């Protein structure tokens, strides 16, 4: 493990791999800490959405996560990756859609070949 | 004015749109008669077509922009910053910076992070606090501030010397109970009052969007407004000098667009079992859920195909997109004649969240706009 970045609202630690794995913990004031497993590859961040409901403060957590992706990582894109066979797939899609994500075409070069998964993308301006 | 241009474009490949601007003018007039106290700010994200935005600009609506791109587009049409609100649920520092540099004042926030970012990049901005609504369609994450959070954010705002001038909320299109508006409005008042105790002079009420774009829905638009108007009169009377706006999206553009797709492949499926013996068809068209039909994935929408070539025995049929992905199913089951590769199919009410992507490389389908003589005269009235 390697300490990557520390802000007033985030703490990231790197796990050893070819493409850099980032464990991103959001620490919002008066809010439960939230750990996201992400991977940095090809100037893009891919965030694993875990099975089950999203924790309290997931919105702000994602806000600071995104800001971290643009500012510190200087990412061109941020990806939402989740298991396609979920009962709440449409809810997730709608949610990140509101957040500004758009549905990624299956087979897109920037998305790994996994037909058992849905991907949404966010592009900075 | 309806299928004439359609047929003309059929007579003399790629899926295309036919859009009626007159229907949009009708929608605007209808909004004027239904909500006379409310100024519509068109949600550009719904359909950012230059012609739509130009039409609505001419008619004199505001614009709910969600990015640098939409702001740049709207401004590039001569629209003053006073008719623009930046209402993205999650903004980045650079976005807000662009808004500050380009004269955009009105901006939303529902969180302390968004607030601190606003204080960071755009001081002297006119903040509109977004409040949550009752989630009975649902979302995986809470949007908008609770009342408690609203109070804390007001105090934090005055603490950061940021000007809070109003309250916004967004019920959404998944609404089945107009009561949701009343409550929200009530809550908005309760936040307005809170502001008065903090020392804020708030005047802007934004009732967001979610208003239906076609009559093919359960809860009609007039049925909603008929409940909205008395709620407004009670909690926000005209004498108070409150400025009331909304952020309608689908309401303006949904029914104005008709999509024409072309059958690119065809399969016959015969189910045999001794003891059904059923012959069904499945057609592949040149558009799908990753193109114009995101609503299939978003809202589990049930689209109905229309024959451009009305007639023939009917067979059980399904319609799929060109991606052959397990989720690219447009119509699960419908009764159709036997069609062929090269035939066209029409889908109405395809104006909202359909067109536009650039990311996928999928070039925007061609759109043909049509305006009748009288509709163009009425267009010439506002301009
Ligand atoms: C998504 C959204 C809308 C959408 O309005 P519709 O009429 O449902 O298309 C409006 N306002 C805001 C702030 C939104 O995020
Ligand atoms: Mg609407």
């Amino acid at each position: 493990f390697y300490s990557d970045d520390r802000l007033n609202v985030t703490e990231e630690l790197t796990s050893n791999d070819k493409t850099r794995i980032l464990n991103v913990q959001s620490r919002l004031t008066d809010a439960k800490r939230i750990n996201w497993r992400t991977v940095l590859s090809g100037g893009s961040l891919y965030i694993e959405i875990p099975g089950g409901a999203l924790p309290e403060g997931s919105k702000d957590s994602f806000a600071v996560l995104l800001e971290f992706a643009e500012e510190q990582l200087r990412a061109d894109h941020v990806f939402i990756c989740f298991h396609k066979n979920r009962e709440d797939r449409a809810a997730l899609l709608r949610t990140f859609s509101f957040l500004g994500f758009e549905i990624v075409r299956p087979g897109h070069p920037l998305v790994p070949k996994r037909p058992d998964a849905c991907f949404m993308a966010y592009t900075f301006e | 004015t309806a299928k004439d241009i359609l047929d003309q474009k059929i007579n003399e490949k790629d899926a295309f749109y036919v859009a009626d601007l007159g229907d949009i003018l009708k929608k605007h007039l209808r909004w004027l008669k239904a909500l006379p106290r409310v100024t519509p700010f068109y949600a550009v994200k719904c359909n950012d077509s230059k012609a739509i935005v130009k039409t609505l600009a001419a008619t004199g609506t505001g614009f709910d922009c969600a990015s640098k791109t939409e702001i740049q587009l709207v401004q590039s049409l001569g629209v003053p910053p006073e008719r623009i609100i930046y209402a993205n649920p999650c903004k980045q520092v650079s976005q807000i910076k662009y808004a500050a540099n380009n004269g955009v004042q009105m901006m939303t926030f529902d969180s302390e992070v968004e607030l601190m970012k606003v204080a960071r990049a755009h001081p002297k901005a006119k903040l509109v606090l977004r409040i949550a609504t009752d989630d009975s369609c649902r979302l995986s994450v809470k949007f908008g501030a609770t009342l408690r959070t609203s109070r804390l954010l007001l105090e934090r705002a005055k603490e950061l010397n940021i000007d809070v001038v109003g309250v916004s909320f967004h019920v959404g299109s998944g609404c089945t109970d107009p009561e949701t508006f009343v409550q929200a409005i009530s809550d908005a008042r309760c936040v307005f009052d809170m502001g008065a105790e903090v020392g804020f002079s708030m005047y802007l009420l934004d009732i967001g969007g979610g208003f239906p774009g076609s009559e093919d829905v359960k809860l009609k638009f007039e049925e909603i407004t008929g409940v909205i108007n008395p709620a407004l009169d009670k909690y926000f009377p005209s004498d108070s000098g409150v400025r009331i706006i909304a952020e309608p999206g689908r309401y303006y553009v949904a029914s104005a667009f008709t999509l024409a797709v072309n059958i690119i492949a065809k399969k016959i499926v015969l189910k045999e079992q001794t003891g059904s013996s059923e012959q069904t068809f499945m057609y592949y068209v040149n558009d799908g859920v990753y193109g114009s039909f995101n609503c299939i994935l978003y809202d589990h929408a049930h689209v109905k195909p229309l024959l451009q070539k009305r007639p023939e025995k009917y067979y059980s049929s399904s319609i799929w997109g060109p991606t052959c992905d397990g989720l690219d199913r447009i119509v699960e089951r419908c009764d159709l004649p036997e069609m062929h590769v090269g035939d066209w199919m029409l889908f109405e009410n395809m104006g909202a969240y359909t067109v536009a992507s650039t990311f996928n490389g999928f070039q925007r389908p061609t759109i043909y706009y049509v305006m009748s003589g009288p509709a163009w005269q009425l267009m010439q009235q506002f301009q």
